[PDB]
């Protein structure tokens, strides 16, 4: 609902997945 | 899943499958949209060329799962379908355009640790996200390559696999097939120059392409598994049903029946 798209056992608890980085570097990186 | 890799338990809870009742049988991947809405292709419901044609009775889905064959008590998650939803304008002749379906659970399912809901974009996070090198992620149950072998078949794996991928240009996807391709449909991959690899797989049709915006930290479903030239293969990419465009159709079903 309001709630989606937030990990209950990542977002949730402040911890985030082994390669999550990589799309975050793949939006800021040329 | 082609060259990707075991997933972390619950990475992916919004991850659903898609079964034949019987003969007992996994058919495609999915997602949960809501507690009571599942998206995935509408090939993986409907495909005349290869005699699929099922029906709201055919169908089950498991939810929470994490290994691909083992019962996951107290995890998983089992729901039949009241409905089933396949775009009016879906072309299986031609090209695929508008592979899409929605399948409405005749019971809600309750959220968890291991059960959680995917955002749908809106314009901005699809306008901000949805750009030529931008990289997705894919998840899937499907087989591990395209070919099968005497080292368990074509591969099959024991966990949830996830890539990770990067949209390409429009121009590169066009050029890359005879297929006349739609705006309704986007493709992703590595290049043949750029020395990474990686795939959806047979199996996967029907699962999500998810990109995490990095302006509110959610994630969003862009993209539905939906075809490609085997797996894997140098200068071919996969496509995906562009979820963005299609959403006016999605809400409106959505609505009228829900
Ligand atoms: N690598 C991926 N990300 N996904 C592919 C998984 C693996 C992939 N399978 C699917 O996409 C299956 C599917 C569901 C519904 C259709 N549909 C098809 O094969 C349909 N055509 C013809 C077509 C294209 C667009 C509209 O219809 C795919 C195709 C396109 C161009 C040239 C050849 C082909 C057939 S390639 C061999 C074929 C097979 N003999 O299994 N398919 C695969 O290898
Ligand atoms: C699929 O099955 C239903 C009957 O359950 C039928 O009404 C429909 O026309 C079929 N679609 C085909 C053959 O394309
Ligand atoms: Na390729």
């Amino acid at each position: 609902e309001a709630d989606c798209g937030l990990r209950p056992l990542f977002e949730k608890k402040s911890l985030e997945d082994k390669t999550e980085r990589e799309l975050l570097e793949s939006y800021i990186d040329g | 899943i082609v060259e990707g890799s075991d997933a972390e338990i619950g990475m992916s809870p919004w991850q659903v499958m898609l079964f034949r009742k019987s003969p007992q049988e996994l058919l495609c991947g999915a997602s949960l949209i809501s507690d009571r809405w599942v998206l995935t292709a509408a090939h993986c419901l409907l495909y005349p060329p290869w005699d699929k044609n099922f029906t709201e009775n055919d169908l089950l889905v498991r939810i929470g799962k994490h290994s691909r064959t083992r019962y996951e008590r107290n995890i998983e998650k089992i729901s039949m379908l009241e409905k089933i939803y396949i775009h009016p304008r879906y072309n299986w002749r031609e090209n695929l355009d508008r592979d899409i379906a929605l399948m409405k659970l005749k019971k809600p399912v309750a959220f968890s640790d291991y059960i959680h809901p995917v955002c749908l974009p809106d314009r901005e996070t699809a306008a901000s996200l949805l750009q030529a090198g931008y990289k997705g992620r894919v998840t899937g149950w499907g087989n591990l390559k395209e070919t099968w072998t005497a080292n368990v078949g074509k591969g099959q794996p024991s966990v949830l696999q996830v890539v990770n991928l990067p949209i390409v240009e429009r121009p590169v996807c066009k050029d890359s097939t005879r297929i006349r391709i739609t705006d309704n449909m986007f493709c992703a991959g590595y290049k043949p120059d750029e020395g990474k690899r990686g795939d959806a797989c047979e199996g996967d049709s029907g699962g999500p392409f998810v990109m995490k915006s990095p302006f509110n930290n959610r994630w969003y479903q862009m993209g539905i598994v939906s075809w490609g030239e085997g797996c894997d293969r140098d200068g071919k990419y996969g496509f995906y049903t562009h979820v963005f465009r299609l959403k006016k159709w999605i809400q409106k079903v959505i609505d009228q029946f829900g």
